[PDB]
Order: structure tokens, then C-alpha cells, then sequence
């Protein structure tokens, strides 16, 4: 017979517009959609989310984490 | 495949092109891969000389 | 209405139940002290201890659930501090001479922290109380106990690192345990224990670096704050500087060859690497020096060393013309690799000397070896112990050294292991001798006197030459010693300003 | 005797470190009767100042500078309280923050006394002490800016902070020994 | 050779780096792929040998540290993505065979800015988050038991295998769908499944 | 015989002074001087056999002309 002295198990946490302002992913920025005449380019970050430069500028000026995945936001500068 | 999709996307926009991030969004939407993979394809194409970077507006990219 | 009620009701109650009775004990202190003792065996669900622990848990959480400094949180935090301090004081007094002090210490830290998280939930103030309690418990101890504790901590760190580097299969477990256990040792920051602990860490890390790295930097990345004078990082900086110096030396050689070729045309070897150490941040006993190189070394090695020394001298030249000059004293430290027959052996410098002596001879007398060595023979026997073992091809029989007859293709790494030093009324005698020398020196100058740093220079020079014109009396003094002794003399009114 | 209090007695065997009371954590000089510890100014100078009267815890500018220093010390205390009152942080950040608070408090105290001071060349000592303390203050402030707990969990510049703290410690030891 | 020829000066080292880069770019795609795979294998094999082996290991390890500065020329190029893809695939098995040692964190603190998306750092951080979750689960058990004791106390007033769990984000680990458990009770003993 | 394949020698470097602390700036002599420390810092000594920072004594001599330890005249004793 055999006996178990220790063990390790594994599992995955299995579960898309601009969630922060909820406008359509390719659409414009609601903050500036109130003040019609649309200047926010989309911003990408290492954590692989796409948000509006306006949204992110404000939010980051408030807090310094990615609002979607709890990591320090890093403006993606690869390929640029 | 990513190269030809990006080529088609750049050709469709003509002399207007796009900011690179917008183009990444377009290709990722057309996929249904990582943003970095698309950027790698973009860089290889740029090295091949098919596309160039707009000197006046470095944000956007211009096909040639 | 809430604030009024809660304040008026609870805050007097805690202020009354956290006050230490004349015996030195309070009420919630007694309850929390009982908590750990019962938690020792409070795992069986059907037992009185289970109900007791649950009740205490609920009480403490209800008491603390109001916080968002504070009015009542201060007192409960101080009660936790007192409990932890008493617990650690008792345990520390119990087993401070055991051969397993440090694992028990770390385990006690873990138990206390988990108990705190269970009793009060995740909060930072209670962690601060725990750290302060451990510090306070450490402080109220006699000097010799503190010295022994620091030595044990350093020895533990060294043993774990060395085992991880040599031990392959369970070394990963040792390293993981080391990273887990590093956290309690950080308590020593902000105490004199830091000063006394840096010393032994220096002594052991010297041998570790010479014999074998990259894990030392990793350890220093988290134990960095503990060392006041930062000497351990200075050692690694010194290694990097030595590498740069070697590169410069190569370039200098090439330049000299170019100059020689220009002047002329104007009409199978051992690989030696040299490591230079600074005396500010490196402990080397002057008994480990090498004085006469040609007396105990072959000729090619001496030539290489001489040419490197010449390079150092010529490189010490430019604004540095005004100022002192630097030199090179060679030491018996270091490592060497030899290829004998099929096997590859690793030895130290002294062992390399002993071994290369047998190149053209079949026997040497230990008396002759020590006579020609000019080294303290205890070091000789220490270096001979691994040689005279089974793997070592040498045996000393009454004695004379002789070869081990043949009997495969595996590296043999034989080097003396670190000899840990144990702390056992010298300071009194040292202070007396320094003071007597001081009083004589200051008696010699009448009313002309000397400056404070002038008196320091004179006493430092005297001790450097040594009061010995002896060995019973005569260690190296520092400016701290001079200032301390002159403080005592000033207190005796023997010096004025 | 220990003055805050507590009945423990203090003796100093050598000037290697410098001591406070082991129980309560207070420092006073053995020479004159005064609760605090006055590093720069002699016991006579402190006696003259207190008999003439000054701030406590050209001539007008002195008082102004002393108030500024004590206010900065209050700021350091407030930062320590605010961090301590969070509902467990990473170990290295927590220990460094406690050490930085202690160092800034002691440095500001001794610097206030050095301001109170008035062939003396201690001016360079007080000057670079002010420089280093202000640098560390600015660093802590930069690492202070919305949610404190997340900010501490984030944090490197920690190495620069350690360097500055060592500098402050070395200079404080220098002032204490030289005085 | 450059240092001997032109002395130590700044711009010539940058020239050397740019030369190596341009050479790696003037290559075919299959060959870029093979080269990246060779780099990933080299790192994995050195770490394996150094941890497992003894003194030959500690010998190999300082060399491993030396040889990293050539590798780091890859950053900012196209080859980064394929190199990172290959590196993830060995770091996975290495972490499941041995806990996250000093070695992986040190290698990453050297060559981290090469990886474009910072996947390996996220795997490492994942192991730590999982230990935190273990702490919280312990506390949660205690709270449940306290509620049970209270209810029963009001009504009255009226030798085991240790197991550790690890959660991994599928945005960072390459867990194949072939590697899954479907009817966990059926294929495992009773207490384990409990 | 026995053949060497690699050797690593170890050396220290030695002064002729026992000061271990610069008086003018009160910092450990092998470390950099205060001004260099805030933001090539060499030690120099006099026939008085007192050692100091080059920068410390340079500033002091821009101020005065007597060695700050012995009430004597200064000599930048060269080699
Ligand atoms: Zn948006
Ligand atoms: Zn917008
Ligand atoms: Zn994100
Ligand atoms: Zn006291
Ligand atoms: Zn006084
Ligand atoms: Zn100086
Ligand atoms: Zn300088
Ligand atoms: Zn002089």
C-alpha cells in the first residue's frame, strides 16, 4: 500500500467595449460625446486591454492601477 | 495571414490610414491572437518597406 | 446617537480591562495569553478548547470591529504588544543555547502572526505591535546572550546557503525555507544587534565568496536594511572593480607590446586570474598573509604576479602624485583546479602548494613543511585534514607524507569547510590598556597639549606599533575606542577643554 | 535618571551608537537637568536659551525656523499614523516606512536644535543634513500621492530611499560624535 | 576586439549592438524561429543543470549570468514575440517541477524588459497570489466553525494527507484542453474530492 | 606530475597611514568627500603625516593657510 504525504493541485479560473465609459469599443468618448466637437485615440497597455485616452488620462490621474486587472498600468511602447 | 489582413486593412483606408492602435483594434475585430502579435507583424512589414511611418503625424501610419 | 453610546459604553470598559494590575498583569492580557496555550491543542472539534477559542475570537472581533488616531484601539494594541513581548521573553530565556534556536524562533514568529490574524483579522497596526514586541523582547537581554544570538543567526544563514549550493535534490526545499524564514530576521534593524550581526555575516560571507556567487545578492536584496555600515554590499562592489581592473591590465599589456614593436621597427601555460580586495570592507587576518613569494612558489607564477604588481604601480600614477601610495600584499587565500591523471581535483592555495611539492619527490616531513611554510601550523593541520581523508591521495603516517596507491573520472572537490566560531573578560583589559596608554600620552605634553584628532593620531599610531615592545596583553582599535576612553577620562576630570 | 516617566537608570559605556531608555524610549543628557537631549548646544547654551525663553516641545527668524522644523516633525508623525491605520502590507515596504519615519523624526529634531544653536564650521553639517532630509521628504511625498494601501503595495526607488536613510544615519552619528 | 582597437568609448558599443541586431533581422522566418527556440532551450537547460547538479552546477551558473547580455539584444525586435512564446512553454514545466526559486526571479530581473507583454512575470506573481488565497481560505474556515459553535451554543442555551491548491490564470499559462479533469469524483478518491 | 589548469590569486592593497577618518568632513576616508557625496575623490597627506581629502584640504586652504591639526604650514608632499 502507498500513503500520501503531500500534494499540489491545479485549476483555472474560467470566466468587450470601453468598459470604463461603456461606449462602443470603436466608438467615441462619452465625456467628450457630451461636448460634441471626438479627439480621444484608443490606448493599449501591457495587460492587453484597450481603453480611451480620455478615460485613462482621467482615471490614472485619480488612481494608479489598471481598473480591469489590478496591475500597475503600463503604457504599451512596443512596436511604436 | 496577419500580414495579408493588415495589408488589406491599410489598403482600404487609403491615404488616410490610421493611428496604429486603431488599426490594431480593427484587425483584432476582424480576427473574429494578441495585440503584440499584430504589432510584430506590423514591424516586419515596415522593415520590408511595404508601409512607412507618417513623418508629419508619427502617430498614424501610411501605406506606400 | 451611535457614536455617543458606543464611546461612553466601550471606551471606559477597555480602559479598565486593559490596565495592568500591580502584579504586572491585566485581564484581556490573561485571556489572550490563555488563547495560545489552549490553541496548542485546540484542533479537536469536540473539546472544551474549541468553544473557548471560538468565544475569545468572537469577543475580540466584536471589540475591534468599530475602527475605520483611535481611542480604544491603542489600548488593545498595547495589550497585544505586552502579550507577545512576554511570550518571546519566556521562550528566549528557555532555549537560547539549544542547537536548534533559529528554526524554533522562526516557527514562534509564524505562530504568533497567524494567531494575531485569527484574533483580530487582517490589520497593519497589530503587525506593528508584533514587531515592536519582538524587538523589545530582544533588547532586555544580557550582552553575551545577544552575541550568541547574532552568531547563531549568521551561522544559520550561511549553512542554508551553502547547503543549497552544494545539495542538489533537497536544496530547493532549503532555499524555499530560507526565503520564508528571512522575514523574522528583519526585526534586528534598528538595534545594536545589527552592529554585532554584521560582523559575523562579514566573516562567513568572506569564506563563502572565496570558496564558491549569485544567490548572495538575492539574499542581500531583502536583508539589506539590517546592516548599518553596508559592508556586505561593498564586498560585491569590490569584486566588480577587480574584474574591471583585469580588463584594464590586458589593454595595458597590448599597449606595451605595441610600444616595443614600434621601437624595434623604428629603424601549455597555467591561466592565472588575480583578485584585489580593499581593506576597508574585507576581514583578513594578518596571519593569513604571504610574505616571501619566491620562498614558497614556482618561478613562472612569481613572474606573472610581479608583472601584475608592476602594472598596478604604474597605473597608480597621474593628481595622485600628491597623496599616499598603494601596494599589494599577497595572501594564501583563493582556489585552484588541477588535472591529475584521469581525475580533476579542486584545492585551495596552501593545498596546491603541498601538492605541487610532490612533483619531484615521494615524501616530505611535516616538520620540514612547517619550517619552510612560515605559517601557523594549526592552519597547516586544518588544510591537511581533507588531504589525509579517503578521497585525498595523501596520508601522513608516523609523521611523513606519502602517496595513496591507486585503486573513476569524477571531479573531486576537497576544500576545508568553514570553521564556525563560538562566543565564550577581554574587553575590561583592553579598555584598561588603552586608557593607561592614553594617560601617559597626555601626561607627556604638559600644557602644550594636543588636538582631539591629534591625540587620536598619536594613540592610533602607538597601538598600530602596539604596546608590545606582550601577547597576553596584545586587536585593532578604532576612533570609537579612542572617543570612548577619552569620555571616561573626561568623566574622571583628567582632561579639560 | 530617566526623565519623560519610569524609574530605570541609564549609563553610557562608549559613544558607539547612542542610547535611549530601553523601556520608554527617551534620551536625555547626563550633564544638565533637562528632559530632552540637546546634541548641538552645550548645557550652558540650552540653559541660557530656556532662561531667556524660546520655542519648545535674526532672533525672530530663529523662532520661525524652529517652528518650521517642529511642524515637519509633526507631518512625519501624521504620516506614520495614517499608514498604521490601514485595514497587511508587504514586509519590505512596511519596515522601510517605519525606519524612514524614525529617521526623519530624529533628524528633524536634531536639526531644530542645531538651528537653536546660536572657529565653528558645523554650518556645512547642518546644510547637507537639511539637503538630505529634504530629498528624502520629497521622495516620500512623491510616493504618497490616491488610495494609500494600493500605493504602498505598489512600492526601485526604494533603493534610493535606503541610500538617503543611510546618509542621514551617518551624518547624525557624525554630529553626535563631533559635538 | 572593438575595445582594443578604438579604446573604450560609448558609441562603439552601441554600434556593436546595432550590428548584431541588423544581422539577426537579415534572416528567414523559419531560421528566426529555430534561433529563438534554441535560446529558450539554453536558458532552461542551464537552470535545470545548476539547480539539480552540484559543483559543476555552480560552475555553469556564473557562466549563465555572463551569457545573458548577448541574448538581451533581442528586445525591441520582431523576434521578441516568438522568443517569449517559446520561453513560456518551458517556464511552465519548470515551475510545476520546482517552486519559484531564486533562479527564475533573478534571470527575469536581468532580461525582463525583453518580453513584450510581460507574461513570465505574471506567472511568477500568480504563485504568490495563490499562497495569499490559501491564508484567506484558512480564515474563512475558522469563521464558518465559529458560526456553527454559536448556533449550537444558543440551542443549548435555549493522520490526514496535506493538500495545497493552485489557481492559474488562462491569460498567462499554456494549459492545453487535453489537460483537464471532467468527472472529478469518478477518477479520484472520496476525501480528496471532498 | 601534478598539472595546474587554472589559478586564482588574492591580494590586498596597503596604505602607510592609520587615520581611517578625515577630520575636516568626519566621513570615512576611503569614502567620497561630502561635496562629492551630495551629487575622482583622492586622499592627500602632509609632511605633518596627516591625511585628508583632496577637496577637504583644498577648500580649507582656500579659507586658511595652516594645517587644521598641528598649527603648522602645509606641504603637498608629493612622490
Ligand atoms: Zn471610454
Ligand atoms: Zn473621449
Ligand atoms: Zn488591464
Ligand atoms: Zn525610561
Ligand atoms: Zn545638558
Ligand atoms: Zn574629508
Ligand atoms: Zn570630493
Ligand atoms: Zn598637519
Amino acid at each position: 500500500r502507498f500513503e500520501v504525504k503531500k500534494w499540489n493541485a491545479v485549476a483555472l479560473w474560467a470566466w468587450d467595449n470601453c468598459a470604463i465609459c461603456r461606449n462602443h469599443i470603436m466608438d467615441l468618448c462619452i465625456e467628450c460625446q457630451a461636448n460634441q466637437a471626438e479627439e480621444c485615440t484608443v490606448a493599449w497597455g501591457v495587460c492587453n486591454h484597450a481603453f480611451h485616452f480620455h478615460c485613462i488620462s482621467r482615471w490614472l490621474k485619480t488612481r494608479q492601477v489598471c481598473p480591469l486587472d489590478n496591475r500597475e498600468w503600463e503604457f504599451q511602447k512596443y512596436g511604436h | 495571414l496577419l500580414s495579408c489582413l493588415l495589408v488589406r486593412i491599410l489598403k482600404a483606408h487609403g491615404e488616410k490610414g490610421l493611428h496604429i492602435d486603431q488599426l490594431v483594434c480593427l484587425v483584432l475585430e476582424a480576427w473574429q491572437c494578441t495585440s503584440t502579435d499584430v504589432l510584430s507583424c506590423i514591424l516586419h512589414l515596415l522593415g520590408q518597406g511595404y508601409v512607412k511611418r507618417r513623418d508629419d503625424r508619427p502617430q498614424i501610419l501610411m501605406y506606400a | 446617537l451611535g457614536k455617543t453610546c458606543w464611546e461612553a459604553l466601550v471606551s471606559p470598559l477597555v480602559q479598565n480591562i486593559t490596565s495592568p494590575d500591580a502584579e504586572g498583569v491585566s485581564a484581556l492580557g490573561w485571556l489572550l495569553d490563555q488563547y495560545l496555550e489552549q490553541r496548542e491543542t485546540s484542533r479537536n472539534p469536540l473539546s472544551r478548547a474549541a468553544s473557548f477559542a471560538s468565544r475569545v475570537r468572537r469577543l475580540c472581533h466584536l471589540l475591534v470591529h468599530v475602527e475605520p488616531p483611535s481611542s480604544s484601539l491603542r489600548n488593545i494594541t498595547q495589550c497585544w504588544l505586552s502579550v507577545v513581548q512576554e511570550q518571546v521573553s519566556r521562550f528566549l530565556a528557555a532555549a537560547w543555547r539549544a542547537p536548534d534556536f533559529v528554526p524554533r524562533y522562526c516557527k514562534l514568529y509564524e505562530h504568533l502572526q497567524r494567531a494575531g490574524s485569527e484574533l483580530f483579522g487582517p490589520r497593519a497596526a497589530f503587525m506593528l505591535a508584533l514587531r515592536s514586541g519582538f524587538s523589545g523582547a530582544l533588547l532586555q537581554q544580557s550582552f553575551l546572550t545577544a552575541a550568541h544570538m547574532s552568531e547563531q543567526f549568521a551561522r544559520y544563514i550561511d549553512q542554508q546557503i551553502q547547503g543549497g549550493l552544494i545539495g542538489g535534490a533537497p536544496g530547493v526545499e532549503m532555499l524555499g525555507q530560507l526565503q520564508r524564514h528571512l522575514e523574522p530576521i528583519m526585526v534586528l534593524s534598528g538595534l545594536e544587534l545589527a552592529t554585532t550581526f554584521e560582523h559575523f555575516y562579514q566573516h562567513y560571507m568572506a569564506d563563502r565568496l572565496l570558496s564558491f556567487s549569485w544567490l548572495e545578492g538575492a539574499v542581500l536584496e531583502q536583508i539589506g536594511l539590517c546592516f548599518p555600515n553596508r559592508l556586505p554590499q561593498l564586498m560585491l562592489q569590490s569584486l566588480s572593480t577587480s574584474e574591471e581592473l583585469q580588463r584594464q591590465f590586458h589593454l595595458f599589456q597590448l599597449q606595451r607590446l605595441d610600444k616595443l614593436f614600434l621601437e624595434q621597427e623604428d629603424e601549455p601555460s597555467p591561466a592565472i586570474s588575480i583578485l584585489v580586495l580593499s581593506p576597508r570592507c574585507w576581514p583578513v587576518s594578518p596571519l593569513c598573509y604571504l610574505y616571501h613569494p619566491r620562498k614558497c612558489l614556482p618561478t613562472e607564477f612569481c613572474d606573472a604576479l610581479d608583472r601584475f604588481s608592476s602594472f598596478y604601480s604604474q597605473s597608480q600614477n597621474h593628481v595622485l602624485d600628491m597623496g599616499p601610495h598603494r601596494r599589494l600584499q599577497w595572501t594564501w587565500l583563493g582556489r585552484a583546479e588541477l588535472q591529475f591523471g584521469k581525475q580533476i581535483l579542486h584545492v585551495s592555495t596552501v593545498q596546491m602548494w603541498l601538492l605541487l611539492k610532490f612533483n619531484q619527490t615521494e615524501e616530505v616531513s611535516v616538520e620540514t613543511l612547517l619550517k619552510d611554510s612560515d605559517l601557523s601550523p594549526e592552519l597547516l593541520l586544518q588544510a591537511l585534514v581533507p588531504l589525509t581523508s579517503g578521497n585525498g591521495p595523501l596520508t601522513l603516517h608516523e609523521g611523513v607524507l606519502r602517496l595513496h596507491e591507486p585503486g573513476s573520472g569524477e571531479a573531486l572537490w576537497l576544500i576545508p569547510p568553514q570553521a564556525y566560531l563560538n562566543v565564550e573578560r577581554t574587553l575590561e583589559q583592553k579598555r584598561n590598556l588603552l586608557s593607561c596608554l592614553l594617560v601617559r600620552i597626555l601626561k607627556a605634553h604638559g600644557e602644550k597639549g594636543l588636538h582631539i584628532d591629534q591625540l587620536v593620531c598619536l594613540v592610533l599610531e602607538a597601538w598600530q606599533k602596539g604596546p608590545n615592545p606582550g601577547h597576553t596583553v596584545a586587536v585593532a582599535c578604532t576612533s570609537t575606542d579612542v572617543l570612548s576612553c577619552i569620555l571616561h577620562l573626561l568623566g574622571q576630570g583628567y582632561v579639560k577643554r | 535618571w530617566c526623565t519623560n516617566g519610569c524609574d530605570r537608570i541609564l549609563c553610557r559605556q562608549g559613544l558607539g551608537c547612542g542610547t535611549t531608555c530601553s523601556k520608554c524610549g527617551w534620551a536625555s543628557c547626563f550633564n544638565c537637568s533637562f528632559p530632552e537631549a540637546h546634541y548641538p548646544a552645550s548645557c550652558g547654551h540650552m540653559s541660557q536659551w530656556v532662561d531667556d525663553g524660546g520655542y519648545y516641545d535674526r532672533f525672530q527668524d530663529y523662532n520661525e525656523r524652529c517652528t518650521f522644523h517642529h511642524q515637519a516633525r509633526e507631518f512625519a508623525v501624521n504620516l506614520r499614523n495614517r499608514v498604521s491605520a490601514i485595514h497587511v502590507p508587504p514586509p519590505r515596504s512596511f519596515t522601510f516606512l517605519n525606519d524612514a519615519c524614525q529617521g526623519l523624526e530624529q533628524a528633524r529634531k536634531v536639526l531644530a536644535y542645531a538651528c537653536v544653536y546660536s572657529m565653528d564650521v558645523v554650518e556645512q553639517q547642518t546644510e547637507n543634513l537639511e539637503l538630505h532630509t529634504n530629498a528624502l521628504q520629497i521622495l516620500l511625498e512623491e510616493t504618497l500621492l490616491r488610495d494609500l494601501a494600493s500605493s504602498l503595495r505598489l512600492l526601485d526607488c526604494l533603493s534610493t530611499g535606503m541610500e538617503l536613510l543611510r546618509r542621514i544615519q551617518e551624518r547624525l552619528l557624525a554630529i553626535l560624535q563631533h559635538s | 576586439a572593438g575595445s582594443e582597437l578604438f579604446g573604450p568609448r560609448a558609441a562603439f558599443m552601441l554600434a556593436l549592438r546595432s550590428g548584431f541586431s541588423g544581422a539577426l533581422l537579415q534572416q528567414s522566418f523559419l531560421t528566426a524561429a529555430h534561433m529563438s527556440e534554441q535560446f529558450a532551450r539554453y536558458i532552461d537547460q542551464q537552470i535545470q543543470g545548476g539547480l539539480i547538479g552540484g559543483a559543476p552546477g555552480v560552475e555553469m551558473l556564473g557562466q549563465l549570468q555572463r551569457h545573458l547580455e548577448p541574448i538581451m539584444v533581442l528586445s525591441g525586435l520582431e523576434l521578441a514575440t516568438t522568443f517569449e512564446h517559446f520561453y513560456q512553454h518551458y517556464m511552465a514545466d519548470r515551475l510545476l517541477s520546482f517552486g519559484s526559486s531564486w533562479l527564475e526571479g533573478a534571470v527575469l530581473e536581468q532580461i525582463g524588459l525583453c518580453f513584450p507583454n510581460r507574461l513570465p512575470q505574471l506567472m511568477l506573481q500568480s504563485l504568490s497570489t495563490s499562497e495569499e488565497l490559501q491564508r484567506q481560505f484558512h480564515l474563512f474556515q475558522l469563521q464558518r466553525l465559529d458560526k456553527l459553535f454559536l448556533e449550537q451554543e444558543d440551542e443549548e442555551e435555549k493522520p490526514s494527507p496535506a493538500i495545497s491548491i493552485l489557481v492559474l490564470s488562462p491569460r498567462c499559462w499554456p494549459v492545453s484542453p487535453l489537460c483537464y479533469l471532467y468527472h472529478p469524483r469518478k477518477c479520484l478518491p472520496t476525501e480528496f474530492c471532498d
